[PDB]
């Protein structure tokens, strides 16, 4: 095109300047450019790829690097606790000098962010210790970062350039991924906790340097080529093991004991060195399945071919999937991010249960602030994984290639699928609304006693069955005389339920009615918010009031005020609705986690335990009280370190209300006010010499929604992380 | 009719505005109550000229201070307000 | 016919032995499915014929019963008995080697054949007493072949569920269980605790 | 145990049953399982990378037996006789019943 | 560049879609294929707004006149100035 | 009458009768049987 | 004593609750004279309080550690009367109105102008088929039974 942008002809001609919206959320929607075909699309993701990586790259070093420059992980280390990570320093030429007096925190010599990332923990657990060691790994990211931009850069040059079909070697691909990709990064991983990161948990200091002279056993590799593996497992570290010293250290490297480290309440390191081993063996076996140049090996394609089930009650089962599924890259997209986001909330949930770095459980802040950021990444990227699942439905779907497959099959009984969803939504909506406003008028009517209060019978069953004894249940895992209690005994059981039934940590929580009504709630959520993106999905192709919506594209605004009217139709319209719904979800998950958290860590779950069970305990009790330190962050009487939260929080406010006139008022009142602007600056006496090149316009009815939405989730991520940060750090606990 | 509707949020807006105003300022400087010596003490103790200011102090002195009366109400005769 | 008074399906016309229209969920449709599973239930029946005997016969002649004879094999370093003599060979690792290598290769040729009478019915070497040559007593010992294996598949049901009832014990101790007084110590007893 | 005997009798006894057991039906296996994309094969899809070595793969032996099929039954044998190794020198796990 | 009119042989000949033209996109041309003997054509898609003013008066099952959105100039964003 | 007893079984007259008579069921039934958390009349 | 809840009339924690709700009913009933009429009032919220919190006590309901009584919906028989009978109870309504609406929905589908009978209740035929839903569970499962609750379309 001879105007930007040059990707699109229909919009660089356009003479208003939407043109210049329309070219920044369609520049990487390569599919809709203009003259393109299927190689350099795949080449482009291929470049886009890895420019992503050396993003990622080069943040993780700007992180090291802020750290070892500004921070104070070297005072950190001597003492874990009892001193404040810093993230990096603060220059602000607007600051006040008593912003300077409240910033300086540590022992900074100037205002410094108090890390709440979790950095600290993760960097000392698995070795390092000193600023150079940061300095190096920053300057080894940088060179990553710089090789993947070369790499990026070559791939695209045409002496260089894969062909499509290589991107369709789906076989390999997953071959080299979970044997390469997978299996020789997590030993490569084991190789590093055995040879330096468990010495240095011990107090021994390994570098390159020593690298090639320090034994990580006194036996050496003979007990792994001669059998006996046992001989790795021999002295594990003792209980009174003080972490980065010799004191009470032992000389095991492998090993199967469960629980947490009494000092740093985490996970053991040797634990994760033999997980991690086994996750490499696993994925190195798991790695050599489909067939290669080599003749051995499965072909994915008679995988799917073969497994129909006789009678057709799946009708042609899996036939032809292979091709719709290696065609379009969207249904690999839908999968990797329902995938990604299903393993990011068992991080999230993970995490927090069975921490992983040494002295992060004793730091709520920051594990408040990464399961927060998680969950939110997550549901994130599950509204992306349905989103993308629509648009393989409009675009890349070809139903002659798929008849009575297990995927044109949705579209037969999607009605029923819709219906079902519809039921199960309201049901859990209906009663959880009911059992709360029932607690709150019992409450109100100063009767306590005649709430409905039902308790998580089988969750606590659950956790019985896992190890805990808080409620008399004697069954699997809690019974001393049981076979699954008896064959794990020798090996990790005791630890494992002495970590368990310690009522101080998060590993299974003590649960009750206000539990179940919470979960109930969470349920709704998840089953509402997939009722209305699978909605969008199966209905992305067209419907009864919209029989030819896939004509229309993905994004269109709507299809006039005919029939009806045909506002929000369109499957964008179904994601952007969906949106709200995974934030209001995800906001219940956390608001459930900070207040249960932030009960137990000041040894007062007795207020969440009766006060959760109602709507204005949780408006009161977490809301209303732990907001004091927040909005007391600046006051007429002076200013302290969470000023910074309080302006971030009316900031969030603001700018969540600010999102509620792009989803509220619409697009004709602006244009008519719009015409009315031109012709003032049009007629306006020393005004008329500037005049604009793009005619000035409304916002696009699409492009107001995105605004919308991207205001109210900022609103959303920045009120309640200046929430969540003061009311943990201005208490720890 | 859309104008209409629009509108009917900035009447809102406005209307809220001004009760609150009223609220605070009859709260922190008119009412109160008189000490047989003769002071004179306000509900709010005057924090108008210095708070409402700012958005942060109609935040805190204003709906977070205020609110609770109506949160704790419960268990009393005030508990519908609730 | 094994319910009186229902149709048959359609799948079955009552030529097969043991052919009693009984299919009431319609797994035989296909008559390749139909061939493949009458080969797999003579298997099952077979074995469960080897099976019955030598569950009874070690109960019978006091050398434990047939879950006591597997728990050598649970303990560490233990020794497998037969007739209340150690096998000095007979270790966890060499049983499970010989058995896996013996096992198959003859579930191998099991599988070379492609004849579904001779999948069924080999003969040759397998039949040596000639019990296969008149047509008529053929079929009739056909159809004995499988009532009796249906008999012993019901048995080992039995077997099985009767462990799981009374944990660590002998199906002869059972049926001694029930001789002693059989109004009182029967099924009932763990139907309604 | 002795870590060499087991070897080469795990070794042994996984490359006997890919040789003389379990040959006919992974033969048959692979003749009926072969990549395609697009309803052609990787290589003749316009992929140079997906040429299967047919010079690898070429054995002078009676049944065809290649060096492939050995790599994969000897790493199924020495994963065996490492398990079985590991596992008889641990005096431990699910023992107490 | 101008959003893309199309007529689909189900027209029944009501000239509906015609008057409700707010910038004379639409006219009538003759036919055979139904009792009117006419159907419906958009000459002058360059001067059309997108208002779908035509196919909201179409009384067919679904519309024998369409208006797919498209490329958007000065007298297709409705710009007086 | 004929005209009124329609009107009278239009939706929103007959709504309000059968959801007043309910209530007032509802109402004298806790009346009576005043603070019911379980069944326990079996 | 199911998932560690005391029962509530073994509980110290409930016999709390009624002491503090019966000391602000007392505080509250000590501003007016005994013959008035909200001091009978009070005096009768008092007795009703004082049964409710007996009934709760003899009901077998299980009390939690924060004195209130939790409810047992894994359907223990000892707690059948808290979930499971008035599910059943609330089931057989539901599928009363359900049927009743039904019922009534077929009868007026092959009429001239059935909408008519929809905003304007044809009230004899509604209470012709009010006690129809009665024998609601016959009535469906027969009707199951005869492929006539679901249409093919
Ligand atoms: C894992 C990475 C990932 C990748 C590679 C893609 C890839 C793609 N997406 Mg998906 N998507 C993802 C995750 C991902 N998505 C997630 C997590 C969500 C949920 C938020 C979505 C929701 C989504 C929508 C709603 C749409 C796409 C579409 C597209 C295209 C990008 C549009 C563009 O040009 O930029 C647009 C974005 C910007 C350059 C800036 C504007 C908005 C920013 C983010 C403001 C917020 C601050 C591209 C094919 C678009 C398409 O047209 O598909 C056919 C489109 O309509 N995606
Ligand atoms: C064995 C060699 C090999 C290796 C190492 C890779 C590796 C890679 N390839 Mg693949 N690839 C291979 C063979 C290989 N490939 C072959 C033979 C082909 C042709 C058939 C391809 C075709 C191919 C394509 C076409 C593309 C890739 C892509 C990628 C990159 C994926 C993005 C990423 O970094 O993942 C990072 C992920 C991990 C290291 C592991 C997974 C993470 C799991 C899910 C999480 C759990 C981990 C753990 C909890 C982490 C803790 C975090 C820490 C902070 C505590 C990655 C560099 C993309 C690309 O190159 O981008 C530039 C891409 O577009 N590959
Ligand atoms: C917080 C307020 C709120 C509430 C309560 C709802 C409620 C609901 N949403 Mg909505 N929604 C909201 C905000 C809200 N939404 C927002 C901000 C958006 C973003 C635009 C959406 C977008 C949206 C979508 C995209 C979808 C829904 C759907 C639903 C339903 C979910 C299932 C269920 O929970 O039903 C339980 C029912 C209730 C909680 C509402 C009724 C409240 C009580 C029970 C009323 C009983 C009446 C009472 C006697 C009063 C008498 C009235 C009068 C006489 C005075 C339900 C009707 C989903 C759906 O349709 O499911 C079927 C769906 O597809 N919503
Ligand atoms: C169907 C196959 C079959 C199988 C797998 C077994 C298996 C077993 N038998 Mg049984 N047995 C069988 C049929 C079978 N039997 C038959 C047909 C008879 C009657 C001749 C017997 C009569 C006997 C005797 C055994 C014993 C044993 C055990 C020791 C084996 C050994 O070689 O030393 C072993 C668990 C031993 C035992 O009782 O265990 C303690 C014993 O000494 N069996
Ligand atoms: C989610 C659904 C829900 C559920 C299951 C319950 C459940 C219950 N409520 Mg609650 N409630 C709710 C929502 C809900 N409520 C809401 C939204 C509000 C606010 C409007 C209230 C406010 C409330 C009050 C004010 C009261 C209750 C009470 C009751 C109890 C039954 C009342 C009664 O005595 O019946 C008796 C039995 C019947 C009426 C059955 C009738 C069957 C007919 C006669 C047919 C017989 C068949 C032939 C029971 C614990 C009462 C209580 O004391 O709780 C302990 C009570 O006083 N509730
Ligand atoms: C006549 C009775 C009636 C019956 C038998 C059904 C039956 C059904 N409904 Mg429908 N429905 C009705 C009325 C009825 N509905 C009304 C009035 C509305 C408007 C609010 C809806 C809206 C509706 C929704 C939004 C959904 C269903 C769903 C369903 C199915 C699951 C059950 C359930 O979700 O209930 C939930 C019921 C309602 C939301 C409450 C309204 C029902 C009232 C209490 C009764 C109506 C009775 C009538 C006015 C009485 C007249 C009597 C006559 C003598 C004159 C089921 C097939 C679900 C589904 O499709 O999944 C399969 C679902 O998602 N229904
Ligand atoms: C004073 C309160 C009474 C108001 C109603 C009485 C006058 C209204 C008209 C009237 O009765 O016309 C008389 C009407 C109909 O009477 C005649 O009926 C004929 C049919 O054969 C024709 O329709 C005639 O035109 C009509 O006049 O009678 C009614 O329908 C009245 C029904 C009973 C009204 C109850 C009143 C209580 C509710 C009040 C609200
Ligand atoms: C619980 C398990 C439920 C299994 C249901 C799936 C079985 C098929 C359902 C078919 C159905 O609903 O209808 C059948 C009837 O329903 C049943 O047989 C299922 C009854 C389910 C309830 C009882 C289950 C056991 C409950 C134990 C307690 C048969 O009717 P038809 O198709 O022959 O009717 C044709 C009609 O006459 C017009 O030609
Ligand atoms: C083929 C051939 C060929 C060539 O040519 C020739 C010859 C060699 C001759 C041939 C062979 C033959 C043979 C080997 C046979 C065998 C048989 C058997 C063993 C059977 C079983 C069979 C078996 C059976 C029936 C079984 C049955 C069973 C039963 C009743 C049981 C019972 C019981 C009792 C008492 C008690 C307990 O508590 C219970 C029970 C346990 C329940
Ligand atoms: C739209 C669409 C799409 C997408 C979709 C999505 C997005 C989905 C999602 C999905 C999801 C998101 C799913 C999930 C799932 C899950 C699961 C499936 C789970 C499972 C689990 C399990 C199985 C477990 C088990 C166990 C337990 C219980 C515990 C213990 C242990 C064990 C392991 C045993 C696509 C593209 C495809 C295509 C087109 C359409
Ligand atoms: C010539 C011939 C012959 C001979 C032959 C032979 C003698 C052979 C051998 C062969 C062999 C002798 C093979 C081997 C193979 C192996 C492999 C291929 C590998 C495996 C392994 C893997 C893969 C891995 C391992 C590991 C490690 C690294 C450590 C850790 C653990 C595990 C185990 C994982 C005869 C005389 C017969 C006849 C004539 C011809
Ligand atoms: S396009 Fe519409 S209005 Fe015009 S003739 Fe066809 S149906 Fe009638
Ligand atoms: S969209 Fe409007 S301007 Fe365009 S053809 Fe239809 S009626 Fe005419």
């Amino acid at each position: 095109a001879l105007r930007f942008p040059r990707f699109s002809q229909g919009l660089a001609q356009d003479p208003t300047t939407r043109r210049i919206w329309f070219g920044i959320a369609t520049a990487h929607d390569f599919e809709s450019h203009d003259d393109i075909t299927e190689e350099r699309l795949y080449q482009n993701i291929f470049a886009s790829h890895f420019g992503q990586l050396a993003i990622i790259f080069l943040w993780t070093s700007g992180n090291l690097f802020h750290v070892a420059w500004q921070g104070n992980f070297e005072s950190w280390v001597q003492d874990p606790l009892h001193v404040r990570p810093i993230a990096h320093a603060i220059w602000d030429p607007h600051f006040g000098q008593p912003a300077v007096e409240a910033f300086t925190r540590g022992g900074a010599l100037g205002p410094v962010n108090i890390a709440y990332s979790g950095v600290y923990q993760w960097w000392y657990t698995i070795g390092l210790r000193t600023n150079e060691d940061l300095y190096t790994g920053a300057l080894f990211l940088l060179f990553l970062s710089v090789i993947s931009l070369l790499g990026g850069w070559l791939h695209l040059q045409p002496k260089w350039k894969p062909s499509v079909s290589w991107f369709k070697n789906a076989e390999s691909r997953l071959n080299h991924h979970l044997s390469g990709l997978f299996g020789v990064s997590s030993l490569a991983w084991t190789g590093h906790l055995v040879h330096v990161a468990i010495p240095g948990s011990r107090g021994e200091y390994v570098r390159w340097n020593n690298f090639l002279d320090v034994l990580p056993h006194p036996q050496g590799l003979g007990p792994l080529f001669t059998g006996q593996w046992n001989l790795y497992a021999q002295n594990p570290d003792s209980s009174s093991h003080l972490f980065g010293t010799s004191q009470g250290a032992g000389t095991a490297i492998l090993t199967l004991l469960g629980g947490f480290h009494p000092q740093t309440q985490s996970l053991w390191l040797t634990d994760m060195a033999h997980h991690h081993l086994a996750i490499a063996f696993v994925f190195l076996v798991a790695g050599h399945m489909y067939r290669t140049n080599f003749g051995i090996g499965h072909s994915m394609k008679d995988l799917l071919e073969a497994h129909i089930p006789p009678g057709g009650r799946l009708g042609r089962g899996h036939k032809g999937l292979y091709d719709t599924i290696n065609n379009s890259l969207h249904f690999q997209l839908g999968l990797a991010l329902a995938s990604l986001g299903v393993i990011t909330s068992l991080v999230a949930q993970h995490m927090y249960s069975l921490p992983a770095y040494a002295f992060i459980a004793q730091d709520f802040t920051t594990q408040a602030a990464l399961y927060t950021h998680h969950q939110y990444i997550a549901g994130f990227i599950m509204t992306g994984a349905f989103a993308h699942g629509a648009i393989f439905f409009i675009r890349d779907y070809n139903p002659e290639q798929n008849e009575d497959n297990v995927l044109a099959r949705m579209l037969d009984h999607k009605e029923a699928i819709i219906s079902h969803l519809s039921w199960a939504s309201l049901f859990l909506g209906f009663h959880t609304l009911g059992l709360y406003v029932h607690n709150d008028v019992m409450l109100a009517f100063g009767t306590p006693e005649k709430q409905i209060l039902i308790e998580p019978i089988f969750a606590q069953w659950i956790q019985s069955a896992h190890g805990k004894t808080s409620y008399g249940f004697d069954v699997l895992l809690s019974s001393t005389s049981g076979p699954a209690f008896n064959a794990g005994r020798s090996i990790w059981l005791p630890g494992w339920l002495n970590a368990v039934n310690e009522n101080s940590n998060s590993l299974f929580l003590t649960i009750g009615p206000g539990d179940f009504l919470v979960h109930h709630a969470i349920a709704l959520g998840l089953h509402t918010t997939t009722l209305i993106l699978v909605k969008g999905a199966l209905d992305a192709r067209g419907s009864k009031l919209m029989p030819d919506k896939k004509d229309f594209g993905y994004s269109f605004p709507c299809d006039g005020p005919g029939r009806g009217g045909t506002c929000d139709i369109s499957a964008w319209d179904a994601f952007y609705l969906a949106v709200f719904w995974m934030l209001n979800t995800i906001g219940w998950v956390t608001f459930y986690w900070h207040w249960k958290h932030i009960t137990l860590w000041q040894g007062n779950v007795s207020q969440f335990n009766e006060s959760s069970t109602y709507l204005m305990g949780w408006l009161r009790d977490y809301l209303w009280l732990n907001s004091s330190q927040l909005i007391n962050g600046y006051n007429p009487f002076g200013m302290n370190s969470l000023s910074v939260w309080a302006w971030m929080f009316l900031f969030g406010h603001l700018v969540w209300a600010t999102g509620f006139m792009f989803l509220i008022s619409w697009r004709g009142y602006w244009q008519e006010l719009i015409e009315t602007l031109a012709w003032a600056h049009e007629r306006t006496p020393l005004a008329n010499l500037i005049r604009w090149r793009d005619k000035p316009v409304a916002l696009s009815i699409v492009q107001a929604r995105l605004v919308g939405l991207a205001h109210f989730s900022v609103g959303y991520i920045f009120t309640y992380a200046a929430f969540l940060i003061a009311s943990t750090s201005g208490k720890f606990g | 009719w859309d104008h209409v509707f629009l509108g009917l949020f900035w009447m809102y807006n406005s209307i809220s505005v001004v009760i609150f105003h009223f609220s605070w300022k009859m709260q922190s400087d008119v009412w109160g109550s008189i000490s047989d010596q003769g002071v004179v003490t306000h509900i709010t103790g005057g924090n108008f000229a210095q708070s409402s200011i700012t958005i942060n102090g109609w935040l805190r002195d204003f709906l977070w201070a205020q609110a609770s009366q109506v949160i704790q109400s419960y268990g009393s005769s005030l508990s519908a307000y609730g | 016919e094994w319910m009186p008074g229902q149709p048959r399906p359609a799948h079955l016309d009552g030529s097969a032995p043991g052919d009693f229209g009984f299919d009431p969920l319609g797994l035989g449709e296909v008559p390749e499915n139909l061939e493949r599973f009458k080969e797999s239930e003579l298997i099952h029946c077979r074995w469960a014929m080897l099976a019955v005997p030598g569950i009874l016969v070690p109960e019978a002649l006091g050398l434990g019963n047939w879950v006591k004879a597997q728990e050598w094999a649970a303990l560490p370093g233990g020794q497998a008995t037969y007739l209340g003599n150690p096998v000095p060979w007979g270790n966890l690792p060499t049983i499970l080697a010989i058995e896996f290598l013996a096992i198959a290769f003859v579930e191998h040729q099991r599988s070379m054949e492609k004849d579904s009478e001779k999948k069924k019915y080999p003969g040759g070497a397998f039949d040596p007493l000639g019990y296969s040559k008149d047509p008529k007593k053929f079929e009739e010992l056909k159809l004995k072949e499988i009532k009796n294996g249906r008999l012993a598949l019901l048995a080992f049901v039995g077997f099985c569920i009767q462990q799981s009832a009374y944990p660590g014990t002998g199906p002869l101790e059972n049926l001694a269980t029930h001789l002693a007084d059989p109004w009182h110590n029967n099924i009932g007893d763990i139907v309604i605790p | 145990l002795s870590p060499s005997l087991v070897i080469s009798l795990s070794t042994g006894l996984s490359l006997f049953l890919g040789r003389f057991v379990f040959f006919n039906f992974q033969r048959e296996n692979m003749a009926k399982q072969v990549p395609e994309q697009n309803g052609m094969s990787h290589f003749e899809a316009g992929d140079t990378r997906a040429k299967e070595y047919v010079s690898l793969l070429k054995s002078n032996d009676p049944v065809g037996f290649n060096i492939v099929d050995v790599l994969a039954w000897g790493s199924i044998g020495h994963i065996v006789a490492y398990y079985i190794l590991a596992t008889a020198s641990n005096g431990y796990d699910p023992s107490f019943f | 560049m101008s959003h893309s009119v199309k007529i689909y042989d189900t027209c029944i000949g009501c000239t509906q879609c015609v008057r409700a033209c707010p910038t004379d996109v639409l006219e009538m041309i003759p036919w055979d294929g139904c009792k009117a003997k006419q159907i419906a054509s958009a000459p002058r898609t360059e001067d059309c707004v997108g208002c779908k003013r035509c196919e909201s008066a179409c009384p067919t099952d679904f519309l024998s006149v369409r208006v797919y959105l498209w490329h958007e100039t000065t007298r297709s964003m409705g710009l007086g100035y | 009458m004929r005209d009124f007893k329609t009107y009278l079984s239009v939706a929103p007259v007959l709504s309000t009768l059968w959801f007043g008579s309910l209530a007032g069921l509802l109402i004298e039934i806790n009346r009576f049987f005043p603070d019911a958390l379980t069944f326990p009349f079996f | 004593d199911i998932a560690g809840l005391t029962p509530c009339k073994e509980s110290k924690q409930f016999a709390k609750r009624e002491k503090q709700a019966l000391k602000k009913l007392q505080a509250s009933l000590k501003l007016y004279a005994d013959d008035s009429a909200p001091a009978l009032a009070i005096k009768a919220t008092m007795e009703k309080t004082k049964k409710r919190f007996d009934n709760y006590g003899k009901y077998g309901l299980l009390c939690g550690s924060d004195g209130l009584p939790h409810l047992i919906v894994s359907g223990d028989q000892r707690h059948w009367g808290e979930f499971i009978t008035p599910g059943i109870l609330f089931l057989y309504i539901a599928g009363w109105i359900g049927w009743v609406g039904r019922s009534y929905l077929i009868a007026i589908r092959d009429e001239k102008k059935p909408t008519q009978k929809e905003i304007i209740i044809d009230v004899p035929l509604a209470s012709s088929l009010l006690f129809r839903g009665f024998s609601w569970p016959v009535a469906a499962y027969r009707e199951l039974l005869n492929g006539e609750l679901v249409d093919n379309n």
